[PDB]
RNA sequence: GCGCGACCCCAGGUCAGGCGGGACUACCGCUGAGUUUAAGCAUAUAAAUAAGCGGAGGAGAAGAAACUUACAAGGAUUCCCCUAGUAACGGCGAGCGAACCGGGAGCAGCCCAGCUUGAGAAUCGGGCGGCUGUGCCGUCCGAAUUGUAGUCUGGAGAGGCGUCCUCAGCGACGGACCGGGCCCAAGUCCCCUGGAAAGGGGCGCCUGGGAGGGUGAGAGCCCCGUCCGGCCCGGACCCUGUCGCCCCACGAGGCGCCGUCAACGAGUCGGGUUGUUUGGGAAUGCAGCCCAAAUCGGGCGGUAGACUCCGUCCAAGGCUAAAUACAGGCGAGAGACCGAUAGCGAACAAGUACCGCGAGGGAAAGAUGAAAAGGACUUUGAAAAGAGAGUCAAAGAGUGCUUGAAAUUGCCGGGAGGGAAGCGGAUGGGGGCCGGCGAUGCGCCCCGGC
RNA sequence: UUGAAACACGGACCAAGGAGUCUGACAUGCGUGCGAGUCGACGGGUUCUGAAACCUGGGAUGCGCAAGGAAGCUGACGAGCGGGAGGCCCUCACGGGCCGCACCGCUGGCCGACCCUGAUCUUCUGUGAAGGGUUCGAGUUGGAGCACGCCUGUCGGGACCC
RNA sequence: UCGUUCGUCUGACUUGGGUAUAGGGGCGAAAGACUAAUCGAACCAUCUAGUAGCUGGUUCCCUCCGAAGUUUCCCUCAGGA
RNA sequence: UAGGAGGGCGCGGCGGCCGAUGCAAAACCCGGGGCGCGAGCCCGGGCGGAGCGGCCGUCGGUGCAGAUCUUGGUGGUAGUAGCAAAUAUUCAAAUGAGAACUUUGAAGGCCGAAGAGGAGAAAGGUUCCAUGUGAACGGCACUUGCACAUGGGUAAGCCGAUCCUAAGGGAAGGGGUAACCCCGGCAGAUAGCGCGAUCACGCGCAUCCCCGAAAGGGAAUCGGGUUAAGAUUUCCCGAGCC
RNA sequence: CUAUCCAGCGAAACCACAGCCAAGGGAACGGGCUUGGCGGAAUCAGCGGGGAAAGAAGACCCUGUUGAGCUUGACUCUAGU
RNA sequence: CGACUCUCGGCAACGGAUAUCUCGGCUCUCGCAUCGAUGAAGAACGUAGCGAAAUGCGAUACCUGGUGUGAAUUGCAGAAUCCCGUGAACCAUCGAGUCUUUGAACGCAAGUUGCGCCCGAGGCCAUCCGGCCGAGGGCACGCCUGCCUGGGCGUCACGC
């Protein structure tokens, strides 16, 4: 349990750290976890989540539904995946969002910078398996 | 505890003063100026929206109190004494029907251990495993304001594992056990051996630290002990069976 | 018709520099009340405080005895404990009140002026130039003999002597503290309810990680993290750790001998008187005024005084970490604290709207939903809106929208009323309501199987 | 308020806020620890969830164990009676005897103030065998206290609220 | 403040602006008048939650016991010991 | 009664124990059924849609009907008192869903020029002008507005300020003050030096700084046009002046 | 011109609960008690007997071991001179 | 029967209590020492494609530069090569920059964008190879060390 003393365990200071993160803090709270396939590949558990990257929905009403992802929207902590639409009362369609966690990344865009994320995600959880 | 009380300044950032008598309305401090609902408004009350509150809490309240070196060493022995009781240990709460004798010691090979794995294999052995299932079972949010004082979770107690050989590892491998406790057995704690101030703490004694036991706490003898002015209380009844007093042969 | 040197003093938009203001927690200095207590009040107390006026730092102030003690004596400063609510002081009334001793925290001593280069200002600054650049060097000008430097500071010291003993720097690699970043265990496997599974049931796993937060409901395992630490970067470093080259002296210090020197701070101490202050009492400090020093000498030993002896220290110049404080500033952590009339006045575009000429005074105001999916369209309407319709689990959650009390009001049904109504004790008549509101079982006995 | 339905004052109604608390010293009562001791309270060592806990020092810190005096100073030389709980002995028992805590009452001794007193001894102003006292002490002839907690009371603090 | 009625109106007259005096102070053909609806001592903030022997309030139930207006002293009689 | 003590009920936490909870928690409502002498407690029904209890120990900002109690809300009062000075309005038309209140026209009256007219100083701050308008406001009403929204608008060598001084204010040197602050004629190499001259130097230095008036003193402008709103003299044409 | 009625609009003071009286008692002058009288929905406009009507913690008076303005031959001080 | 008054019960209002919360407060503890003439605190005015406030920032004006991260911002619209990279971002962070009027505030003032003096990059014509328009920059006060120019029979010497 805790034992780092300069890490807060309250919960207004942890709400206050959570809800007003910049965007390079969301950037690494907007994470979700890869596929098994994925994960076999890469052998990571998770990442964060792209522009182009093709996800899966896993908890929402719209299980099994896939898409690439075509707006990750910091500011509501939402996403909005291809075609993952409702229609509004006048029929227009909007997307709706998805939360980071409950998604999975079925493909994934691995851009270069991208590849040396998960080779240094990958080797560290590697040092700790062997 | 930490002290707790009101800012000083309270109900006081505001010059009021009274309207006194003449004006239909109570004597009591009014602030002063318009353009505000705040004006004619009560001030520095208890009574009043906005004021103090009657004898406002001070930080130099008796947060802590004192209680006789040997009044705490006589509390802890009669905390030792009456965990070696299954019936009061069980009394207490803990689910004690598997534990194989009382009151319950482990070799000391148990201190070798690493992993919180290998401690729940410990506790398979004796009788005690059930009792942290309990703990982690009963585990759930604290319910009134405590859910959000960063008091969430509370749960039940489990076993309080006592070592003697310091500078070993099972200190951190049972850390991460809900209800289960490690303490050294030099310096055994109250608030381990008797929580709520109700008796029996159940608790698992390793062989190294119930071999020193009588080494730390002594006899009914002067200067037995490791702690300076001290012997074992002594009770009141040698003997409380009144069973044998009110039927023993002398009596009757 | 002179040229001069010094002294004092000018003006310089001269070369280069230093000062003012701000914040208030804590720190330093001056100034300085009264409400209150005293059951009135006038000294006293409130208080050597609040207000006022100034000065700094990260701490400030204090600080190496002109001290206490009367002991077998101790040995700078500061803070905590006890001393001690004690000695004292006080219309000896209300009241007020420290110190030495001892125990702890931390500990560190120093440097000037004087008699002391006179074969010789050996000192310092500024300009200019060079470099190895917080400096050092070469040269010019200047300050300074009304004394810069050097030795010395009372524990001494200056001398003379002495076998003797002690002295310099620069690299290198680190270690330590500081900041920052990157990463790091384990199910989102099957069935049900559900808008949603984070819930129930089954089967599993991590745990040096069951602190905490997020996510559509009680999430160890979905996410961030937390445990263990790992990797990289950058600072200050001047603390110390080990290696290398350079070897420390006739100068300084120490130790010992000597006896001759042996300088120590002036309108300063001290005294009188006055005001304040104090626990300080024939006067504790401080200040004004007047008196006004000493060198076999000066200050103290808590009762003024003369004398004899004793103990003690050496002022009138300066610096000095640690231990301590901290309602302000920046960065953090927790809480038996408040949960929107509470907690800051302010959870919100709060010192904001607003008031006053001005000093200043100073509020109310948080929550739809999981997602705006915010009510398309038809119809009535001048429009606001209504009635259908649609969205959602829900809208009767419909943009001040979680739940939605009471006083108060409307409609619907009932009850009753000759200048109050309400209340208590009787039942009577109306309603509304209760099946644990109220039972059907016990033994003997005959089969027919169980 | 001696007397309220009062021609005595407050009160239109509802909701929420609203008034003997906290601290230092003391006191009695009670509980607990130890008990001529008791306190570990300022510090130090330790403490792997910890502002907690545990250990340590005191051979003199506070209170107590010794009081009287204003101060110099001196400082308890060992208790009897009456009544009494309860225990024990005698009697067949009624009744009697003995030991008799606490407590109440009584009478004394011892220490100190003040007075009184003087054999002896000594450093000549000290000691004090003997004997004292219509006086005095918050004494002694009973070791009972230290620490924490709580209620009531007192007092100072805003101090029950306005 | 309004209406009719009134005082004075070349005068020690009426008035705008600038300026002077700011609190135990100012200014006053004098009423303790005026000094921002405040004046026999303004307004503002602070000491300040000033003090009160005086008035008002002082919040849940049952149980049991349950009085005093009297002595004595006090600048003491609305109070206290 | 005052007052005292004992046992209990209730509120909010903390250390333990027992559990309830989307098959519906908390909270709240009921002509529901009970338990207790009583504080209160238990259950049902409903709304409500996420957390909650009971027991032992322990604690505290714990129990409301009053305080001309604080804050907030709501009644009767009550569709009531009342909307009354400044003479006054009327008829057609038009727009508009709707006309006493708007606009036009005809009429009738009032201010009666020390005016209810035309301009300014102060003060206000965009109220000025156009287009439109669901609410609110315009103490009745509105098509309307000084209300609301969107835009527009203020032109100077000649008008001013600027310049000068008055009452009077601030100040350098100096004197005071513990310091903030206070004194300006106290006379000080006075704050400023000036004037001819530089192709430089001579002469003088008085009574010696700055501020202070959009009513005092004052370099200079008139006429005719013009915009939805600017100007008389700011723009435009002409004619001048310093 | 109001007041009155109408359309529009639309407050506040005050209010324990309310509102018929005689006599008695009572805190010595009752709307409520006791004893009698009587007593019939609902409303309209007034009026000024009552509600010891409202306004204001009486200013007169007294108590205060509360103050304040002012005076003097009060007590204690102080600038000035 | 009906109206009124009182009332009981159901629903609907009025109203914002109660319950559940909480990027807030309060209290305690800890770590460091860092404002200003090199112009500070405070004040003012500006600043966004569509902003008033709050939050930033200064005519380079919700920012520029670096570095790190590594694909957004987001109420809407728009340029987006901004994509296996000299690289998005209301991103983090800090070294390179800018920093209007003010303010101790400094030329003199101040209900004034009032009124002065000095230097001067550049350019015009030549009343000369000088004058005019300048962009920018200066001018406070007391002080310290030095220098220049001076004054006084204050003390002197040496001289006409
Ligand atoms: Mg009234
Ligand atoms: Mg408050
Ligand atoms: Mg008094
Ligand atoms: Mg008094
Ligand atoms: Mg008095
Ligand atoms: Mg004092
Ligand atoms: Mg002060
Ligand atoms: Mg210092
Ligand atoms: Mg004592
Ligand atoms: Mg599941
Ligand atoms: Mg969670
Ligand atoms: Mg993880
Ligand atoms: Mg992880
Ligand atoms: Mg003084
Ligand atoms: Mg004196
Ligand atoms: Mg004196
Ligand atoms: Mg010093
Ligand atoms: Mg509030
Ligand atoms: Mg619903
Ligand atoms: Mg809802
Ligand atoms: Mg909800
Ligand atoms: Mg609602
Ligand atoms: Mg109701
Ligand atoms: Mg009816
Ligand atoms: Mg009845
Ligand atoms: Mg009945
Ligand atoms: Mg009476
Ligand atoms: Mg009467
Ligand atoms: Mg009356
Ligand atoms: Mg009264
Ligand atoms: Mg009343
Ligand atoms: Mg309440
Ligand atoms: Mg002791
Ligand atoms: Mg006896
Ligand atoms: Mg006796
Ligand atoms: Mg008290
Ligand atoms: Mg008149
Ligand atoms: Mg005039
Ligand atoms: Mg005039
Ligand atoms: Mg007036
Ligand atoms: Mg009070
Ligand atoms: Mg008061
Ligand atoms: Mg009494
Ligand atoms: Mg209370
Ligand atoms: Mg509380
Ligand atoms: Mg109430
Ligand atoms: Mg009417
Ligand atoms: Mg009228
Ligand atoms: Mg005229
Ligand atoms: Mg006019
Ligand atoms: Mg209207
Ligand atoms: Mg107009
Ligand atoms: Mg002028
Ligand atoms: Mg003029
Ligand atoms: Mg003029
Ligand atoms: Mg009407
Ligand atoms: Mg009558
Ligand atoms: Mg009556
Ligand atoms: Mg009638
Ligand atoms: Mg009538
Ligand atoms: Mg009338
Ligand atoms: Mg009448
Ligand atoms: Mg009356
Ligand atoms: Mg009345
Ligand atoms: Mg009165
Ligand atoms: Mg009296
Ligand atoms: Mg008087
Ligand atoms: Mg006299």
């Amino acid at each position: 349990m805790k034992r780092n003393p300069r890490v807060t365990s309250s919960r207004r200071k942890c709400r206050k750290a959570h809800f007003t993160a910049p965007s390079s803090v969301r950037r690494v709270l907007m994470s979700a976890a890869l596929s098994s396939e994925l994960r076999h590949k890469y052998n990571v558990r998770s990442i964060p989540i792209r522009k182009d990257d093709e996800v899966q929905v896993v908890r929402g009403t719209y299980k099994g539904r896939e898409g690439k992802v075509v707006q990750v929207y910091r500011r509501r902590w939402v996403i909005h995946v291809e075609r993952i639409t409702r229609e509004k009362v006048n029929g227009s369609t909007v997307n709706v969002g998805i939360h980071p966690s409950k998604v999975i990344v079925t493909k994934l865009k691995l851009d270069k910078d991208r590849k040396a994320l998960l080779d240094r995600k990958a080797r560290g959880r590697a040092a700790d398996k062997a | 505890r930490q002290p707790y009380a009101v800012s000083r300044k309270a109900g006081h950032q505001t010059s009021a003063e009274s309207w006194g008598t003449g004006r239909a309305v109570s004597r009591i401090p009014r602030v002063g100026g318009g353009g505000t609902h705040r004006a004619g408004q009560g001030a520095f009350g208890n009574m009043c929206r906005g004021g103090r509150m009657f004898a406002p809490t001070r930080i130099w309240r008796k947060w802590h109190r004192r209680v006789n070196v040997r009044l705490r060493r006589v509390a802890v022995a009669s905390a030792l004494a009456a965990t070696a009781v299954p019936a009061i240990v069980t009394a207490r709460g803990h689910r004690i029907e598997s534990v194989p004798e009382f009151p319950l010691v482990v070799s000391d090979s148990a201190e070798g251990i690493e992993k919180t794995a290998q401690a729940i294999k410990v506790l398979k052995q004796l009788g005690a495993y059930a009792d942290a299932e309990k703990a982690k079972d009963s585990v759930g949010i604290r319910p009134g304001k405590g859910k959000m004082r960063n008091r969430r979770y509370i749960n039940r107690k489990g076993p309080l594992i006592v070592y003697g050989t310091e500078g070993s590892k099972i200190v951190k491998a049972f850390r991460n056990l809900p209800g289960v406790d490690v303490a050294n057995v030099e310096r055994l704690n109250l608030l381990d051996l008797a929580p709520g101030g109700h008796l029996g703490r159940f608790v698992i004694w390793t062989e190294s630290a119930f071999k020193k036991l009588d080494e730390v706490y002594g006899s009914f003898e002067a200067s037995s002990s490791k702690k300076k002015g001290f012997v074992l209380p002594r009770p009141k009844m040698t003997n409380a069976d009144l069973g044998r007093l009110i039927n023993s042969d002398e009596v009757q």
